[PDB]
């Protein structure tokens, strides 16, 4: 949230933080010195974006994590492994 | 020389194509040296030595891509990766091909194919 | 001559190649009433730059037939840049950045025996003392 | 002539600094609430920003056309409107108009009507209809965001902003053989009537 | 078969006329108001007596023309009425060639827009428009009369060509490249004759009583005197004295348009009743905001900037042909020494090797223009590239706009 | 003294002067006219 206000009237808008338009991108049109992949990293960045919020996303509804560290708190990772059965990969 | 070739090829009042513009950014872009601040990440080797795991697949990467500067483990991946680019599948059933789009979701983003059959029992407008 | 309008020395493109500075070619761009031209000097002329002490802007003067550069001045187009300071703002040179021109003169023997029997040139502690000197006549 | 023996303070002394200085008489303040509020809160861009909006002021012809700028450079720049009303100080058609048009009628003479119906002449009415400004043009989603930042942005210059010289000249007329800048506000005066006539009508911190 | 008809929608005046004509007509595109209500049309608002707060009402907004009514209604005045304008009568537009000009930079919709109204509404059999820079290299079809000034000393179009379109609006760097424009090199110089004009309102308001309502006296000065140094803002000031010249205000009971007098030469005296404005900086330093737009406190890049960086984003075999073939055109280069100086800066700026001719018409260089695009109209160029009516019926309304015309075809 | 390269100098130059012959041959009846074409332009530019 906190990423730079973009100047006005940019081609493009921050859509989850990074340069999105609903229309396919017309760079040959639009950019007078664009610069390349490599030089903007966006893909990489929608890419890294992509998989981390598959590991974190709503999709699945959570309902447990491992808890943040005489504490039994620790006596409860056995109960909760017992709690659940195993299964192949 | 091959340029005067180039400025031949250059519209002369007709009803030429856009390809010509690809040119001509070519040569706007001659205006000034590229002030980039700051080199972008390049390669498949962490500072330790320990190989870059895919985006993608999760495999240990074996190859880098130097025009976008995105590792890939293995040729699917990197396959993939350029079905993302190349929007428009110049094959010219074409709009049946794997067309992935980007969902924006609480906190981050996603990558949908369009084309993905969902699974049998979906009502129509699904 | 002409006005500065950049000036990037370069070094060689070894390290090896030279002895400490290493210092290569200069890049000097002048600027003239017909337009500009961007030279590629010696380093013994970037010396000269650097003793004659010059800056972007000011308008110089360099003799490829001895490789001396001279400070005509400031250009009048910066002018009023400062609203109180002590500079000889001088007009931009007229013509092309780089002419070339026949001089004629008429010189006296007895002018070429002065200029053997008491020469002007030197620059060192003896040579000023000779300098101050008055210039008594001598056989 | 020269002082060659010099006393100093080892506390004041750097050759960094150098300082010296000397219907009551005091030094105005300032009970600007909102410019307090300003500093407490804090080219420029806000500089930049009021110097374009100036420009597009000074452009325009019509006087009674001078409320309508801020919707205009909204538009066009794309910055909100309550930025450029508030941070930044300044300084369409009707049936009547139709009425106007009926009475211009008068001057032509020649054309004749005719008949005919379809959708193809209902679009025809709308856009002989649309009483729609360039505002609206612009806000419109049919134009899109390459084809408007290109159209009016891309022909902008991006690169080189000066490559003649900078010439400062007298604020009140023009002058340049001597210039200084006032006490007060900093802008560039040349002589003693100027001075006056900056001090009486000119002089923005007061 | 008949002679194309040729019209030039000027922003300020429109130049049109038929082909064979020799001279074209005038038409003030602007609807006015006076301040009892009574409204003014075209060479009407030229006849106002009470000049002092007529509001001109103008169909291009931002140099767009957006409000089509007006456009309508000028236009249907312009072509129809044959008393004032020498007879010319365009009976009933079917089966009329016509070749127009508009802003080289149209929204695709409004180029739709007018596109489709001019088609259908008026029934052209064939249609032609394109900036006026489209049709400058067209030059070497006829045996023009331009007079041209080197800086670097004191098959029926031209191939290379650059274009600078001075008009009311605004001024536009067009490089034209075998007769369609660079679009993506095109730059736009901001100032122009709107914004000069209100300038001069301004400094004349500040140095002198209030003029910021006096449209057409200000308008008239800038017609009488206006001129940019001939070397330098410098050299202009310092003989402000000998070149100093007073312009006479409009006396309603006697001339409601004001007149400029040269005090140095001998001329009849002027009424006591008569108020005089002395005019000795404005002449200068308003036309130098062209170049040094800090002078007047705009933060924009100025002309050689832009034309410079115009030069600067061709391609670089083409661009000294580019400098070489510039020619200027538009009604804000009839002001005198603008040419002379724009040719000597841009000498300057250049590197020694290329050399810059700049041609300019001579008189009146607004008419320049329409001139050239009659003489490109009656050429065999315009016959292939000229769309027919039946061929716009056949495609969609867009299409016409989006590849016979507009940006859209390349960009 | 003895060791002067004027020989290499005059060299170089007729050269360069013979180089120039055969391009002007080539180019034929050489002119200072505005340019409408590239080759014309650049050949120009080469002589100059
Ligand atoms: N005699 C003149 N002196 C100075 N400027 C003039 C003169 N005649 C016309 N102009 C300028 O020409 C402009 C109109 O040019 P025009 O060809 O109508 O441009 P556009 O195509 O933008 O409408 C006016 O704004 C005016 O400033
Ligand atoms: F009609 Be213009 F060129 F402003
Ligand atoms: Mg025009
Ligand atoms: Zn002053
Ligand atoms: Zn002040």
């Amino acid at each position: 949230a906190s990423r730079a206000k973009l100047a006005t009237n940019r081609p493009f808008e921050i859509v989850a933080g990074l340069p999105a338009s609903v229309e396919l991108p017309n760079y040959n049109s639009s950019l007078t010195h664009p610069q390349s992949i490599k030089n903007s990293g966006v893909l990489y960045d929608s890419l890294v974006s992509s998989r981390r919020t598959w590991v974190q996303g709503e999709m699945f509804e959570l309902y447990w994590r491992r808890p943040k560290k005489e504490s039994p708190t620790s006596g409860t990772i056995p109960l909760i492994r017992d709690k659940m059965q195993k299964m192949c990969d | 020389s091959l340029d005067l070739s180039a400025l031949a090829n250059f519209p002369s009042f007709g009803e030429y194509d856009k390809k010509i513009v690809h040119q001509i950014n070519t040569e706007i872009n001659k205006d000034l040296e590229i002030k980039i601040k700051t080199q972008p990440p390049t390669g498949v080797f962490l500072a330790n030595g320990i190989r870059k795991k895919c985006l993608i697949t999760n495999k240990e990467c074996q190859y880098f891509d130097p025009r976008t500067g995105v590792p890939y483990s293995d040729v699917e991946a990197y396959k993939i990766i350029q079905r993302i680019q190349d929007p428009i599948s110049k094959e010219e059933d074409s709009d049946d091909q794997v067309r992935f789009k980007w969902f924006g979701f609480k906190n981050g983003g996603i990558y949908l194919d369009l084309s993905q059959r969902p699974a049998k029992g979906v009502p129509e407008g699904f | 001559e002409g006005e500065v309008t950049e000036l990037t020395p370069e070094d060689a493109e070894n390290p090896l190649g030279g002895y400490g500075k290493t210092i290569s070619h200069v890049i000097v761009g002048l600027k003239s009433a017909k337009g500009t031209k961007t030279l590629r000097l010696d380093p013994t002329i970037y010396e000269s730059i650097q003793r004659e002490k010059v800056s972007i802007g000011d308008v110089i003067y360099i003799e490829a037939n001895t490789g001396a550069v001279k400070r005509v001045g400031r250009s009048d187009a910066y002018a009023t840049e400062f609203d109180l300071e002590t500079e000889e703002y001088v007009p931009l040179p007229k013509g092309e950045v780089h002419k070339k021109k026949e001089i004629v003169q008429d010189v006296t023997l007895h002018d070429l025996d002065v200029a053997n029997a008491r020469p002007q040139g030197g620059q060192d502690v003896i040579s000023m003392m000779g300098q101050l000197l008055k210039p008594k006549k001598t056989e | 002539m020269k002082a060659l023996v010099e006393e100093i303070d080892k506390k004041t002394y750097n050759p960094d600094i150098y300082f010296t200085s000397l219907s009551r008489p005091v030094k105005r303040i300032n009970y600007s609430l909102a410019d307090l509020e300003a500093r407490l809160y804090t080219y420029t861009q806000q500089e930049i920003l009021q110097s374009d909006r100036r420009f597009m002021e000074l452009n325009t012809e019509n006087f009674s056309d001078l409320p309508n700028v801020p919707t205009l450079l909204s538009d066009l720049t794309g910055v909100p409107r309550d930025r450029i009303e508030s941070t930044t100080k300044p300084i369409v058609l009707k049936p009547e108009t139709l009425r106007e048009i009926q009475l211009s009628y008068k001057s032509t003479k020649l054309p004749k009507p005719k008949r005919k119906n379809t959708n193809r002449i209902v679009a025809l009415k709308k856009v002989l209809s649309s009483k729609r400004n360039l505002h609206s043009f612009l806000d419109s989603a049919l134009l899109n965001l390459m084809d408007k930042n290109v159209i009016y942005h891309n022909v902008y210059n991006k690169r080189y902003f000066k490559v003649l010289p900078l010439i400062t000249t007298c604020s009140i007329c023009g002058g340049y053989d001597s210039i200084s800048s006032c006490v007060n506000c900093g802008n560039k005066i040349c002589s003693v009537s100027c001075f006056k006539l900056h001090n009486e009508t000119r002089c923005r911190n007061r | 078969e008949t002679p194309p008809i040729v019209i030039d929608n000027g922003s300020y005046e429109i130049k049109f006329g038929p082909s064979t004509n020799k001279k074209p007509f005038r038409a003030l595109n602007a609807l006015a108001k006076d301040k009892f209500g009574t409204s003014y049309l075209s060479n009407h608002i030229k006849n106002i007596k009470d000049i002092s707060s007529i509001t001109f009402r103008r169909p291009h907004e931002l140099g767009q023309l957006t409000l089509w009514e007006l456009e309508s209604c000028i236009w249907d005045y312009c072509l129809f009425n044959p008393s004032e304008f020498d007879g010319f009568d365009l009976k009933e537009g079917k089966g009329h060639h016509l070749v127009a000009s508009e802003s080289c930079m149209t929204l695709p919709e409004l180029s739709k827009h007018a596109d489709q109204v001019i088609f259908e509404e008026y029934e052209f059999d064939s249609l032609f428009k394109s900036p006026v820079a489209v049709f400058v290299p067209f030059t070497k079809s006829y045996k023009g009369e331009m007079r041209t000034i080197s800086g670097k000393d004191e098959s029926d179009y031209h191939d290379f060509q650059l274009v600078i379109d001075s008009g009311f609006n605004c001024t536009w760097i067009i490089p034209v490249l075998k007769g369609i424009p660079y679009y993506k090199a095109v730059k736009k110089l901001d100032i122009g004759g709107r914004f000069l004009t209100g300038l001069l309102k301004e400094t004349l308001s500040f140095r002198h009583y209030n003029m910021m309502d006096e449209t057409i006296l200000v308008n008239n000065i800038k017609e009488q005197c206006l001129f940019v140094s001939p070397v330098s803002y410098f050299d202009s000031f310092k003989t402000k004295d000998k070149h100093a010249l007073e312009y006479v205000l409009p006396d309603f009971q006697t001339s409601f348009l004001g007149y400029v007098r040269n005090p140095r030469k001998e001329n009849v005296p002027l009424p006591e009743d008569a108020q005089i404005i002395t005019l000795t900086d404005e002449l200068f330093t308003i036309p130098e905001t062209f170049f040094h737009p800090e002078i007047s406190q705009i933060t924009k890049p100025g002309i050689v900037e832009a034309i410079l960086e115009s030069l600067s984003m061709l391609p670089e075999i083409v661009r000294p042909l580019m400098v070489g073939n510039i020619v200027c055109t538009g009604g804000n280069f009839n002001l005198p020494n603008f040419a002379q100086r724009l040719a000597a800066e841009l000498q300057r700026q250049l590197p020694t090797d290329w050399t810059c001719h700049v041609s300019v018409p001579e008189g009146d260089c607004a008419l320049f223009g329409w001139e050239v695009m009659s003489q490109f109209a009656k050429t065999d160029s315009y016959r292939k590239a000229r769309v027919t009516r039946e061929e716009y019926y056949e495609h969609g309304p867009d299409w016409c706009t989006k590849h016979r015309f507009g940006y859209q075809n390349w960009i | 003294s003895k060791l002067t390269c004027v020989k290499n100098f005059v060299e170089e130059v007729n050269k360069l002067r013979e180089t120039n012959k055969q391009l002007q041959e080539e180019f034929g009846e050489a002119s200072f006219l505005n340019f409408q074409d590239a080759n014309q332009y650049f050949k120009y530019s080469n002589k100059q």
